[PDB]
């Protein structure tokens, strides 16, 4: 068990259970440390109870977000491994346990890393999966073999060398690695992937049309018609 | 047992000098597939003049025995059986062996040691 | 060039013709049977034939051995072995060769060698 | 008349030139006839290994097959989704006889109906008992026609005929065979 | 001393505390695997026996879970023929076209179970494409090919239990995983022909052969 849930034991034990049975909502109760980071305009790391607005979360304690309240473009309650609210809902989300799993979505630790609109979410999510590539511990098939095609697809979607059939593919092959592995390392890889192509749909198709007509077209797996396998190495292509 | 050899049209040779075998295929230890490993194969054993040897002029295998490619497949023991007596052929059978089944846990892999562990697993 | 021919008798051919090639003179595998072998076994035969119009058709394990070698600044190198003004899927299936050993890693289906650097 | 004679100038067949063309439709049986020979510049060319259709070629493909993302295998395998025969001896044809069929269910009793299988699956019941012991109505219900007629043995695609004997036929009135259609 | 249970509508009687995997045997039902052995211990690399199971949430790997009474198995479900296509084309994405080169042609295990659970096409077509493994000298009987291993541990669990040559091991993560000698050191052991046997690819194989 965590380092947390063991610290806050004598404390509730001198305190007892209904006192800390109080906050927060029926089963989802009492405290909890958020640690709000990425583009807030003051990072800090706060305790604070169970089941709060996400609003008067950010602008309460945090300072404000870095350029007002329009300057949202998405939200990760929680670490790297549950998928992003936009900017519509997350005004109107409690951070349980419940109101974020009925937003398809984890609490997990309660990490909140804001993204700011000026930034891009599809370098972010590269980012994400380039973090779970190198920590797989590489056991079993799914997940071992399926960072890695996640990464070789990111970074092809964050250019844009793509048709816009094979987001729809990606989301496929996020269903893929998503229950069939031994730990949750899996289904941490698939859920990022997941909450991009249901929020963030139209932003990347917008840079695979400006890599449409800024270069030539291009097929399937990045190749365009000029690339080909010369002696070693692929020419033609800029290769992402 | 009725003595079919005289109206199968084969000839008094194979009756009397070749003797055959009847077996069940063994389970490849290459693979994990056990699906030609049913069937009871009827297969005839080889003469030592008659079974092989290298041509003079390219090295193709030339052979003179010619039951060599011919091999039956039945459902049932008792149907080789059956089907070799009435023949009129000597035949041996060979009987298959199966797995001992042994109790598998996963459990297994990390229990506990008192002494010695005399053992590091990998995984 | 004189053989013995099962017999004491030596025949003789030229020794343009006991080369596996033009190219290599040995012979490149283990169970190759050289020419001295082959004509020692069957020139009941070869009588009254010209030795001119067998053949000979240039061994490829000496000119794949003259080929440059590729480098690759990479870690592994690509190959699919095709021609590129052909029209269609010529050359091997495509295979990926890892070069991290000190020395040149060959294709296994055409032998050009690639190394890192 | 939609297939009739055409005249020799929509033929591909080099035919003739001149006044030997006025000679010829003078001197012949039917003058919209070719003369058999292909026309040379039209007639193969260019020739088949010689095409610039050959380096524009792609393997075709159907769209819900060809699909990247969509289609499991699983679901547009067919080998493996065979029927197979429906071998019936004449006691399982007493247990459809007598216990009744899956949308005819004469069964009540459904732990003492086991036991009603088990004997004729035991072979308790014969067939021609079974033929006995059943119903009229069943009998021209589940064994004959519901009028009380033999089946009659079928067939997949009825084919109706119609002769046709105008002048869209083949060959005209007094040739001894017939266009059928 | 025996559990009674349900596999495919068959009704079946194994002892107590046995696999999944043993009683789809007993029942005669065919499970695909990679990673499981009668004379090796259980792991659950490969991910290919997966089977649907009443009361878990979850496709359980066959080979690991063990037998318990009321159970009703199903084999057949349209959830396990998808997870037997993912996870067959998950272990296609890296695995080099070597299939004329190769020495397990028509003994592949992999290659066999790749027609009959396996998808149809392939997807993987990136410019970057299918890593590559360096090959690794072990010694003079046992060639070792190792850019078609498909990481199933079979080897490094026999060496480790029964040959007691504890030198194979796998060094890394994620795909820079290797199954050898990390020294490069040769390998003893008095059976060592015998691995070559035993892994489902062709990545170890017979040297004079
Ligand atoms: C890849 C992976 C990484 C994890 N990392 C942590 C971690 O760093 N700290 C932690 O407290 N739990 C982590 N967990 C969850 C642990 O399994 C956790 O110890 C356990 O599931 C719950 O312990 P608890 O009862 O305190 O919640 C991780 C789970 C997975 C699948
Ligand atoms: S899911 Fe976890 S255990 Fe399985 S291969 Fe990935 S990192 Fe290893
Ligand atoms: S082991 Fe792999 S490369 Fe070799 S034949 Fe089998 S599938 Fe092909
Ligand atoms: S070396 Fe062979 S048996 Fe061992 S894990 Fe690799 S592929 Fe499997
Ligand atoms: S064999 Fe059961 S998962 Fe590998
Ligand atoms: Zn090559």
């Amino acid at each position: 068990t965590n380092v947390e849930t063991v610290a806050v034991a004598p404390t509730i034990l001198r305190r007892g259970g209904d006192w800390f049975a109080s906050f927060g909502r029926e089963r989802n109760s009492g405290t909890k440390l958020f640690c709000i980071s990425g583009n807030v305009n003051e990072p800090c790391t706060v305790e604070e109870e169970m089941s709060i607005p996400l609003r008067e979360l950010l602008e309460k304690h945090c300072g404000g977000i870095k350029g007002g309240w329009d300057n949202l473009l998405g939200v990760i309650p929680g670490g790297c491994s549950v998928p992003i609210l936009p900017k519509n809902i997350c005004e109107d989300v409690l951070m349980d346990f419940d109101a974020l799993k009925d937003v398809q979505s984890g609490l997990g630790t309660a990490a909140v890393i804001v993204i700011n609109k000026q930034q891009d979410v599809i370098r972010a999510i590269q980012r994400f999966a380039a973090f779970y590539k190198h920590e797989s511990c590489g056991q079993c098939t799914p997940c071992r073999e399926g960072t890695t095609w996640l990464l070789k697809a990111m970074d092809r979607f964050r250019t844009g060398q793509a048709k816009e059939r094979e987001i729809d593919m990606l989301y496929e092959l996020t269903k893929d690695i998503e229950g069939h592995t031994i730990c949750a390392l899996g289904d941490a890889a698939a859920w990022p992937i997941q909450g991009l192509i249901r929020n963030f749909r139209p932003e990347m198709e917008t840079r695979m049309k400006k890599f449409h007509d800024e270069v030539g077209a291009v097929s399937v797996g990045g190749w365009m018609k000029d690339a080909r396998v010369e002696k070693g190495k692929v020419v033609g292509a800029p290769l992402p | 047992v009725p003595a079919h050899e005289i109206v199968s049209g084969a000839p008094a040779e194979l009756s009397r000098n070749r003797v055959v075998r009847i077996y069940q295929q063994a389970k490849p230890a290459t693979q994990s597939g056990e699906y030609g490993t049913f069937a009871w194969r009827l297969d005839w054993d080889i003469v030592d003049v008659a079974n092989r040897w290298e041509n003079d002029l390219i090295g193709w295998q030339s052979s003179g025995d010619y039951m060599q490619a011919t091999q039956m497949k039945f459902t049932s023991k008792e149907s080789a059986i059956k089907f070799a007596n009435k023949q009129g052929w000597d035949f041996y059978i060979q009987e298959p062996h199966h797995r001992k089944f042994r109790v598998k846990q996963y459990a297994n892999n990390f229990v506990h040691s008192y002494g010695k562990l005399k053992h590091i697993r990998t995984k | 060039k004189s053989i013995i021919s099962y017999n004491g008798n030596t025949i003789e051919i030229p020794e343009e013709y006991t080369k596996q090639a033009p190219n290599r003179d040995s012979t490149w595998a283990p169970a190759q049977a050289s020419k001295t072998e082959i004509y020692k076994n069957n020139m009941v035969r070869f009588e009254q034939k010209d030795l001119s119009k067998q053949p000979m058709p240039y061994a490829g394990i000496e000119l794949i051995a003259q080929q440059p070698v590729r480098f690759v600044h990479g870690n592994t190198a690509v190959c699919d072995g095709a021609n590129h003004n052909g029209p269609g899927a010529q050359g091997h299936p495509k295979i990926f060769i890892n070069v991290d050993a000190p020395g040149s890693h060959a294709c296994q289906y055409c032998g050009t060698r690639y190394e890192k650097e | 008349l939609p297939g009739g004679p055409v005249p020799v100038f929509k033929k591909y067949t080099v035919g003739s030139k001149g006044i030997w063309e006025k000679l010829r439709v003078l001197l012949a049986i039917a003058p919209n006839r070719s003369t058999g020979n292909p026309i040379v510049p039209l007639y193969r060319v260019p020739t088949p290994g010689s095409r610039p259709e050959a380096n524009v070629y792609q393997d075709p493909s159907s769209y819900p097959t060809n699909d990247i993302a969509e289609n499991p295998y699983w679901k547009r395998d067919h080998r493996r989704a065979y029927p197979q025969t429906a071998f019936f001896d004449q006691k399982t044809v007493t247990g459809l006889l007598e216990l009744g069929s899956e949308a005819t269910p004469r069964i009540a009793d459904g732990e003492a109906g086991t036991k009603a299988l088990a004997n004729i699956a035991n072979g308790g019941v014969s067939f021609t008992q079974a033929l006995g012991k059943s119903s009229k109505d069943v009998i021209y219900g589940e064994v004959l026609t519901v009028n009380g007629l033999p089946p009659v043995a079928p067939t997949l695609a009825p084919k109706q005929w119609k002769i046709i004997e105008g002048e869209a036929a083949i060959y005209p009135k007094g040739y001894p065979c017939r266009t059928f259609h | 001393a025996e559990i009674e249970l349900t596999i495919d509508g068959h009704k079946v009687s194994i002892e107590a505390g046995s696999a999944l995997i043993q009683a789809c045997e007993k029942a005669g039902v065919t499970v695909p695997r990679y990673c499981y052995h009668d004379k090796l211990a259980i792991a659950g690399n490969c991910r290919m026996c997966l089977v649907d199971v009443e009361r878990a949430p979850k496709p359980v790997a066959s080979c690991a879970y063990p037998v318990a009474p009321g159970m009703v198995v199903r084999t057949d479900t349209e959830r396990v023929k998808q997870a037997r296509e993912n996870v067959m084309e998950m272990m296609l994405q890296n695995h080099p076209l070597d299939c004329p080169v190769c020495d397990q042609g028509g003994e592949c295990d992999l290659q066999d179970q790749s027609m009959r659970y396996g998808r149809d096409r392939g997807r993987f077509t990136e410019i970057t494409g299918k890593r590559s493994t360096e090959d690794k000298n072990i010694g003079p009987l046992v060639k070792t090919s190792m850019n078609r291993c498909i990481h199933c541990t079979r080897c490094v669990r026999f060496a480790n239990d029964i040959a007691g040559a504890p030198e194979l091991g796998s060094s890394g993560r994620g795909n820079d995983m290797q199954i050898g000698t990390y020294l490069e050191k040769n390998l003893n052991t008095e059976l060592s022909g015998n691995v070559i046997d035993l892994c489902p690819v062709g990545a170890l194989t017979n040297k004079p052969y």
